């Protein structure tokens, strides 16, 4: 009878492009039938990595620690890399099997040269992505990011996808989202990373 | 415990997906009458019984 | 949504959030939810769409031959009687709470309607998710006012609702009803603002054609 | 029992554990073995202890892996090492299980550091023995550069550039001054450990008695005996 | 439950003097597509136009209903029906079962007397929403309806609306299991309509 | 999901689908659904992506640790009963798992296929997941054990083909494998759009 | 349960059904014959329950021989089609007859074949498989059917999706009667498997 | 829900709340609970607000009816009796009224949830009700004048108000008497302030 | 999880210069006021205050644990320590599935931030100028949120949470008008005796009842 | 309604018989400690809780 | 479900067990080997939930072998019974398995043939019918066993009873295989039916 969980997900956005990552999550807050917050983080980061949460946001939270924790023991000898973070993130969520986190988790960052973006779902499984969307939103961004991005039934020439052209993108997704997404919030918190360093950026959405 | 998870996708069902849904934590057009979760008129305010005995109702 | 009714010295000003929705998809912008019932008398309703419709179609029709047959405009007692009698015998399975609202020859009359059939006469009234979030507004700010102050007591009802309810938002509606008759603002207000957003535009080679038939309208 | 754990915990009045003290002349009695690191390998030399030739030559093997690209030389008590290499087996698969990688060799010294001086626990699996144990260890393995370990018996370890162990240790050592240099090839060097080898090791030195592990980027190679009869020769 | 064993979804977009309205052509039963070439679009004329999602035989039977009363209201008119007086007619047909109600969804597309666009929806029990822009229903209604909403502006011509439109549903069925392979689209417009059929990624 | 994996003489033929969906949504469509553990053993995940992938990958260490310890490579039976331990130690916890662990013991191809209720079982013909019933249909019809080589790769990439042809849970690139007495090799991620 | 395959070729249409009537651990008969021929121009099978089954299709015979000899109805494939959908679709929503059909003919516009379910949902195809067939034979279709089949290739095509059956499905069948309705009338053809 | 209701020395005085509630919210705080019959009849309707509508609306017109018919001024125990008969023949009606009026002598007829109908000479009913009735038992007198009567209902609800949650609001009174109808007003002001 | 004698919801707000926290004192037994001076706010330490609502056997355990930590450690705590260390707490009761069905509002001055924070039973929080707790969430917080509270002095501010404070006593059935504020500046903590809100009701009036 | 009187009579069953049996209107020897049906140990005597709200429990 | 028939003439035991391994809806394999031969003396099948039976199997299959080298228990159809049923009765209550056996070979007081049921129930019997031989087989048991038979006579009775099955259970099944346990060792026999 008893419900562990609270469905606070808005909607989150990781996009990695061939040198560059774009994270992007709303950031409200969401009660039952009303808003706790409306300027709450979904994005969290360790080290030159993002983190991207959904779902029940303790579950996120405590999650979010955890691997902090892990990180911090791992990193007495050398910097965790995205690979071993998003496994070690896999086996966190997978020892909650029974009592699982309402979290769907993305871990995104730089391999050396390289951009990884990694989803999970809220068992642990994790894949390396280049574009997914997380929270009651992604069925209603993950199309436009299918077309206009990865080019999906895109049968003549494709228009040039620079990192300009994905952040508008990204806004047009989320303008859409919280039109038609009850729970998607007022504020989309935009993150780009770069191979050597990273920076957030914020836009208003309409606050119904 | 585990859930069934991907159930439907490890069986030809002769919605249990391969990746976890948030559902597992109708076709009208209907709104909430009150933000309360399944209340949507006044509350029945007389005085309810309790007590006596509903195991034997015969032995008045 | 926040479907509101409040009534004043000569007239009652019922108001509502335009905004359907169906789960967490919002399913209808600028939703018209003030319903036409007579010219004296308009209803607003929360619940199952088509059951507001319907029901106040029926008041709509029975107070329509009322009003032609006798020549003598409906009483709103008339209005809510006639959804009484039709609520209550499903058991509420007909789920439709309304706020019948109108003027009559005994003056100003705003009325609270329940699925199951229960009716009670009110000062003002919230209605829908965001009736909690509007009947603050109201309780704080409610008292004898003429129709100025009752439709910003009302809009800024609304307002509280649309701003604190998830499954409301978008525009207000307002409609007054007075002695001198009923006068409506669509879109009263846009405080669910959008951005202004760009255009898109694939290339048409983007799309291929496997085979056409054309067919001509005659 | 407190009494034998008390024993196992005293401490002398020259300060070091005594049980610690006594490990150190254990890990002294066995058979020498060198082990050279340089910028580009690292090779670990060790003389098999062939106590009858009735046993048989390959089944008295003396390198243990431990992991992809990680191998444990041993001196002093034999029966030790076995659960020292299961221990570290389980450690470095229990990382690669968190992790999805190869551990850092000086991650499993500080694992192995940390279980060596637990005996005192009464859990089970976070202590090696009830005791130091009686073995001296020359780890080496390739994460991002060949790597050269020794674990002591006192729980402590050091990364170096060569390093001998056994009976012939100090002898080793007082050689490497002269007959080491990073500089040289995988074959050069080779050729000096086994020389190194020869010139303390009990019997004359042949292809049948000495075991070479030759750990690189490329491969964790263990060398059969006909590369090292095309060494010695 | 029963709507989801059938599957397939359908798209209205509204453009300038024309209508794209498009659907799959898949027919379930369950997980197993049992037909490629299951059309739920029906034209009443070449300017009437409905289509259902859920229950297929409550769908047909639907439309043999609206069609027996579309020719008795043209028989007792003369004057052709509205398209907003069909939608208006199915919503009746649809509240008159409010107590076992069909298990469909239905859109209605067609130009009015006045060779003006039109679209519309109802619910199970004729909840009808009028549209200006677009209308979508059916397994991948939300991916249409958040694509449409990210894609779609008004006034398009026909040929752009055609293009946005069909780009739309194939991205839409592309995140939707049930979703069909084989689609069909009627452009319509005041000289009537054409009825495109395009494939997308076959599986 | 629909997986494939059957012995003909000159080896073994290995095929998945790469879908994964929610419900009526699509997840992803490249999700690669073989666990590569050694050059000549592999695992053919099917259910629950994150409880077989988890245990595959528990299997997959279980058979590193076996190597080291006897230097030797495990079989195929020691392989798939660890994994059928495991699941079946959650056996009645609603655990859903389906996989086919596929090797050779030395010059001998064995596929053993493995299900949560703690089931093992070895065949030549195994297909699992909710388009195998379409994929025994196709295999039935054409499948025999006188294949030549790339008679039974297209067989087996015809026959996952066509179950995503017709199922709705499957449906991504067609991923085939061959695994020889000498070990399996990647031939291919076939989009099934571009057949 | 109960499988039927049907083909439609240019000018034939091959139905083929499970002759065998069962119960969930009983064999009651092994040849049973489910269909039902119309002026040897429409030939349809019912499936399901056998109760529920045998009146519904009775009483769709009587009544297309009564429309047909009464008001001269053309009775088509998608004339009997239509009917049955309505005979299903009147009981479906307070008395539902558990059963559906496969109807096959030769009409005006050539071969048609279609299939009402237990809903009463109807659609054509070139090719049908229901029952357990749906989930086993749909492959073999997609791989072996094309327009241009023969008679002969279609009964062949029958005989491999019975015979996916027959090796692969647990329960047991070991009849089926394929009727082919073609402008020479209606050939019956009954194989063991 | 408190109602109330006691005859005293010249006619009926019946006594309610304001509160309607659902759940833990109060969906209004004005609601009149003292239901016209007819001029000389009320009644204070407890139990399904939707259902006690519905058997009141239908009372009103009965009473209505039969006094014409009879040609009488309307009679308490009538619109009881036929009060009774709904609730009776109709289970699924959860109602349960309190009919007091004034025809030739001050009537309370109490019909509880079932069709139990029983004269009394004062009567309480409503959630709150179970919290007063030792203070009513042993604070009714008979034959109370206007103002010893208007205190006990005062008192009487005031206390049901102050302990059941679902009670709330000001005193709605209405003294029946041969001369008419007479409302009072007790304001939840000096209830709450005290 | 025990829902036997509940307090209702909880209102804390910050203005210019503090935060405030406002409760009733009402605990009801089902539809019974059982008790009407529980008294549900209490200080944590100098610049901050906790105000609890839900099952008061669960309020007070946890203010049992609060009391004992702040006890043993030797270590002082910021309001941002405080809201740590209860969200640990509620989220670690959660997760072995032994819920506390209590929800918490942490509110102190820092040396220049100010907490206004919420925890309900899940563990689940958040920081906002304006938390509310249980029907105060969906009554009380929509009319709050259209003051600037953040431009208000500590009058002002009582002014607004004491209407806030009245609404709620009309329109929730388990709240009363007997309510305690609590107050935190940066030199001050209080935590007032409760007193009684004055309401009104002649809205109530129709015709021409007498005024008794 | 009819009972299923002969299920078990009629069928192989891979207690309804041919006859219908009394009483269709365990091992152990338990008999009763009171002649109430149910009734073994005193009632639980408290004021006992209603009211409130049970489907909105953490809306205070 | 899973269906066995074993019976027991003189100096020698038949037992006989369908091949194939299937699930509800599908067949996975048709011809899966059942048996144990402990010793050349004694063989016993394991039927039900496959996951378990054999894991049981295995389980008894080892203790049997650890009790005969180091204990040196005499392994006889009864001792093997007794160990079915004991590892059976432990997990009933606790952790039930959902498998059945069948024990038979030959001891110093004859061929002995022991069936141990799903509780851990063991009884000895001429003949055996577990599974839906239960409810099939049992009318062909009693009209052809005799205490007479030759072993041929014994193989063509299982033939008969499977052949029952075959043709009147509603499950398809298509192998079956058969162990005979006699002084001269254990003779397996493989038919189609």
């Amino acid at each position: 009878k008893f419900n562990p969980y609270e469905d606070n997900s808005g909607s989150t956005v990781s996009i990695r492009l061939n040198n560059s990552i774009i994270i992007a999550a709303d950031t409200r807050h969401c009660s039952e039938m009303g808003i706790y917050s409306r300027n709450t983080s979904k994005i969290f980061r360790i080290g030159d990595f993002l983190l991207t949460i959904t779902g029940f946001y303790a579950d996120g939270y405590e999650l979010y620690n955890r691997l902090k924790y892990q990180v911090q023991i791992y990193e007495s000898f050398n910097k965790i890399s995205i690979h071993s973070l998003a496994n070690l993130a896999s086996k966190i969520m997978y020892s909650k099997r029974l009592f699982p986190y309402y979290s769907y988790v993305t871990l995104s960052g730089f391999e050396g040269d390289n951009p990884y973006v990694y989803s999970f779902d809220c068992l642990g499984h994790f894949e390396e992505v280049d574009s997914v969307c997380n929270g009651s939103g992604s069925p209603l961004i993950q199309p436009l990011l299918d077309s206009t991005i990865e080019k999906k039934n895109w049968a003549g020439e494709n228009y040039e996808v620079t990192e300009e052209y994905v952040k508008d993108i990204v806004r047009r997704g989320f303008n859409a989202a919280s039109e038609r997404d009850v729970k998607t919030g007022d504020n989309v918190e935009i993150w780009i990373i770069k191979k050597d360093g990273m920076t957030k950026e914020y836009e208003r959405l309409r606050q119904d | 415990g585990f859930g069934n998870v991907g159930e439907d996708d490890l069986h030809p069902q002769i919605k249990k997906g391969a990746i976890f849904s948030p559902e597992e934590f109708d076709g009208i057009d209907k709104t909430d009458i009150f933000p309360l979760k399944k209340k949507r008129d006044p509350d029945s305010d007389h005085f309810k019984k309790t007590g006596g005995d509903d195991d034997n109702p015969f032995l008045y | 949504t926040t479907i509101v009714g409040v009534k004043y010295k000569g007239g009652v000003v019922i108001c509502a959030d335009t905004r359907s929705t169906s789960g967490p998809i919002v399913a209808d912008k600028n939703c018209s939810k003030i319903h036409y019932i007579s010219d004296n008398i308009q209803a607003c309703g929360a619940g199952t769409s088509a059951d507001i419709t319907r029901v106040t179609r029926k008041a709509s029709k029975v107070l329509s031959i009322f009003s032609k047959t006798y020549n003598r405009l409906p009483r709103v007692s008339h209005c809510v009687r006639t959804c009484q009698l039709h609520l209550h015998p499903y058991q509420g399975h007909i789920s439709a709470a309304l706020v019948v609202g109108g003027v009559d020859d005994t003056g100003a009359h705003l009325y609270d309607v329940y699925p199951h059939g229960s009716s009670n006469s009110v000062s003002y009234t919230a209605l829908g998710s965001g009736s909690l979030a509007a009947i603050s507004i109201l309780e704080a700010g409610y008292k004898d006012m003429n129709r100025e102050e009752a439709m910003e007591l009302a809009c800024a009802a609304i307002e509280a609702g649309i701003m604190n309810d998830l499954y409301s938002g978008s525009n207000i509606d307002v409609c007054v009803i007075s002695q001198e008759g009923r006068e409506m603002f669509r879109n009263y207000k846009k405080v669910g603002v959008r951005n202004e957003v760009p255009k898109f535009q694939y290339p048409r080679s983007s799309v291929k054609i496997l085979k056409e038939d054309i067919y001509k309208y005659i | 029992s407190i009494v034998s754990r008390q024993n196992a915990n005293t401490y002398s009045a020259e300060g070091r554990l005594y049980q610690v003290e006594y490990a150190m002349q254990a890990m002294n009695l066995g058979t020498s073995s060198i082990g050279i690191k340089t910028k580009d390998y690292v090779l670990l030399a060790s003389e098999k202890k062939i106590i009858s030739k009735l046993q048989n030559p390959s089944s008295v093997k003396k390198h243990y892996r431990v992991y992809d690209h990680i191998a444990l030389g041993f001196s002093g008590i034999s029966a030790d090492v076995k659960t020292i290499v299961d221990k570290s087996r389980n450690f470095a698969i229990n990382h690669e299980y968190l992790y999805d990688e190869n551990c850092k060799v000086e991650r499993l010294l500080e694992h192995l550091a940390d279980l060596s001086l637990n005996f005192d626990k009464k859990e089970a699996d976070e202590k090696i023995f009830s005791r130091p144990f009686g073995a001296s260890l020359l780890i080496i393995g390739y994460d991002t550069e060949p790597r050269l370990f020794s674990l002591d018996p006192s729980g402590s370890y050091l990364e170096y550039h060569a390093k001998a162990i056994g009976s012939g240790s100090e002898v080793i050592e007082n050689m490497l001054e002269q007959e080491f240099d990073p500089n040289v090839d995988i074959n050069s060097g080779l050729k000096n450990i086994l020389n190194m080898l020869s010139k303390v090791m009990k019997d004359k030195i042949n292809n049948f008695n000495v075991e070479i592990t030759a750990i690189t980027k490329n491969e964790c190679k263990i060398l059969t005996p006909e590369e090292i009869e095309q060494f010695l020769e | 439950d029963i709507s989801q064993h059938y599957g397939g979804s359908l798209l209205a977009m509204i453009g300038k003097s024309s209508v794209a309205f498009l659907s799959d052509k898949r027919l379930g039963s369950g997980p197993i597509s049992v037909s490629k070439n299951f059309t739920k679009i029906y034209s009443l004329t070449p300017r009437l136009f409905f289509g259902f999602t859920g229950l297929v035989s409550d769908g047909e039977m639907l439309f043999k209903k609206i069609r027996k009363n579309y020719n008795l209201f043209v028989q007792d008119n003369n004057k052709d029906m509205e398209p907003s007086e069909l939608s208006n007619m199915i919503s009746y047909i649809l509240y008159q079962k409010r107590l076992q109600p069909y298990y469909v969804a239905v859109i209605v597309c067609g130009m009015t007397l006045d060779k003006k666009p039109y679209a519309s929806s109802m619910d199970c029990i004729g909840a009808m929403k009028e549209t200006s822009e677009f209308v979508t229903s059916g397994t991948a209604s939300k991916n249409l309806m958040g694509l449409s909403e990210a894609l779609f502006y008004p006034e398009m011509e026909d040929e752009d609306l055609f293009t946005t439109s069909v780009q739309t549903f194939l991205n839409s069925s592309d995140r939707d299991t049930f979703g069909g392979m084989g689609f069909e689209c009627l452009l319509i417009n005041p000289e009537g309509y054409k009825r495109r059929e395009f494939v997308g990624r076959c599986d | 999901t629909t997986t494939l994996a059957f012995i003909f003489q000159g080896g073994m033929v290995i095929a998945v689908d790469s879908r994964a969906s929610a419900g009526s949504y699509i997840a992803s469509q490249n999700v690669h659904k073989v666990i590569r553990v050694n050059k000549h053993l592999i695992g053919t995940m099917a259910g629950g992506a994150s409880d077989c992938y988890f245990w595959e990958k528990k299997m997959g260490l279980y058979a590193k640790l076996y190597e080291l310890k006897n230097n030797k490579r495990i079989s195929v039976s020691a392989a798939s009963m660890y994994l059928s331990n495991c699941v079946y130690s959650y056996k009645g916890q609603g655990l859903s798992l389906g996989s086919m662990v596929c090797g050779y013991d030395g010059d001998k191809p064995v596929i053993y296929y493995v299900d949560d209720a703690g089931q093992r079982l070895s065949g030549d013909l195994f297909s699992v997941g909710s388009g195998s019933t379409i994929a025994y249909g196709v295999l039935n019809e054409s499948y025999r054990f006188d294949l030549t080589k790339e008679e039974a790769l297209n067989l087996g990439k015809k026959a996952i083909w066509h179950a995503t042809h017709r199922d709705a849970y499957s449906g991504g690139n067609v991923n085939l494998y061959f695994m020889d007495k000498n070990g399996w090799e990647h031939l291919g991620t076939f989009d099934v759009d571009k057949f | 349960m109960e499988s039927s395959v049907a083909l439609k070729g240019n000018d034939f249409v091959i139905i083929g059904t499970d002759s065998s009537v069962k119960n969930s651990y009983l064999v009651l008969k092994r040849e049973e014959d489910k269909f039902y021929n119309i002026n040897n121009k429409v030939v349809f099978t019912y499936l399901g329950d056998q109760g529920d089954a045998f009146r519904t299709s009775s009483f769709i015979n009587e009544k297309l021989v009564y429309e047909e000899i009464q008001n001269n109805v053309e009775i088509t494939p998608k004339v009997t089609a239509n009917v049955i959908q309505k005979t299903l679709y009147d009981n479906l929503r307070s008395h539902p007859k558990n059963c559906y059909f496969l109807v096959g003919g030769l009409s005006q516009d050539g071969p048609e074949l279609y299939s009402v379910d237990l809903y009463g949902s109807l659609h054509e195809n070139d090719f049908m498989a229901v029952g357990i067939s749906t989930y086993f034979c749909y492959g073999v279709l997609d791989k072996e059917y094309h327009k241009n089949i023969t008679k002969e290739d279609g009964i062949k095509i029958i005989q491999k999706c019975f015979d996916v059956l027959k090796q692969r499905c647990s329960v047991d069948i070991s009849n089926i009667e394929i009727k082919i309705v073609s402008k020479e009338g209606v050939e019956t053809i009954n194989k063991v498997l | 829900t408190t109602i109330m209701a006691v005859k005293y020395a010249d006619g009926i005085l019946i006594g309610a709340d304001c509160r309607t509630s659902m759940g833990t919210y109060v969906s209004s705080r004005f609601t009149d609970k003292l239901t016209k019959i007819s001029d000389n009849i009320y009644c204070c309707r407890s139990g399904s607000a939707a259902d006690t509508q519905a058997i009141t609306q239908y009372i009103t017109e009965l009473v209505q009816r039969s006094s014409f018919i009879d040609k009488e001024i309307p009679s308490v125990k009538k619109a009881a009796m036929a009060a009774k008969d709904i609730i009776y023949r109709y289970p699924n009606m959860l109602a349960g009224l309190i009919i007091a009026g004034y025809d030739t002598k001050p009537r309370i007829f109490n019909i509880s949830l079932g069709g139990t109908m029983t004269e009394a000479e004062w009567q309480i009913g409503g959630s709150g009700s179970a919290y007063i009735y030792g203070l009513c038992d042993t604070t009714f007198k008979p034959n109370m004048n206007l103002e010893e009567a208007l205190e006990f209902v005062k008192l009487a609800v005031t206390c049901a108000i102050k302990r059941d949650n679902a009670s709330g609001g000001c005193i709605r009174m209405a003294s029946i008497t041969r001369e008419g109808v007479q409302r009072f007003f007790y304001s939840g002001d000096k209830i709450l302030n005290s | 999880m025990k829902n036997f004698v509940i307090g209702s919801g909880v209102i804390s707000l910050r203005y210019k210069n503090g935060v405030i926290t406002c409760t009733d004192t009402q605990a009801s037994y089902g539809n019974l006021c059982k008790f009407n001076d529980v008294r549900r706010i209490f200080r944590l330490s100098s610049n901050t205050l906790i105000s609890l609502s839900g099952e008061i056997s669960d309020i007070q355990f946890l203010m049992n644990e609060l009391n004992k930590l702040n006890e043993s450690d030797p270590v002082k705590m910021s309001p941002r320590g405080y809201l740590n260390l209860v969200q640990g707490i509620l989220y670690n009761k959660r997760s072995r599935v032994e819920p506390l069905n209590v929800s918490v509002s942490i509110v102190g001055v820092d040396d220049d931030d100010f907490l206004v924070s919420c925890v309900n039973h899940l563990g689940n929080f958040y920081e906002d100028n304006i938390v509310c707790t249980g029907l105060s969430n969906m009554i009380a917080l929509p009319f709050l949120r259209t003051c600037n509270v953040l431009d208000l002095e500590r009058d002002e501010a009582i002014s607004l949470v004491e209407k806030a404070m009245t609404v709620m006593c009309y329109r929730s059935c388990r709240s009363s008008n007997r309510i305690q504020i609590g107050v935190v500046e940066k030199g001050l903590v209080d935590i007032s005796d409760p007193y009684v809100l004055n309401t009104d009701w002649q809205v109530g009036h129709n015709e021409e009842e007498i005024v008794l």
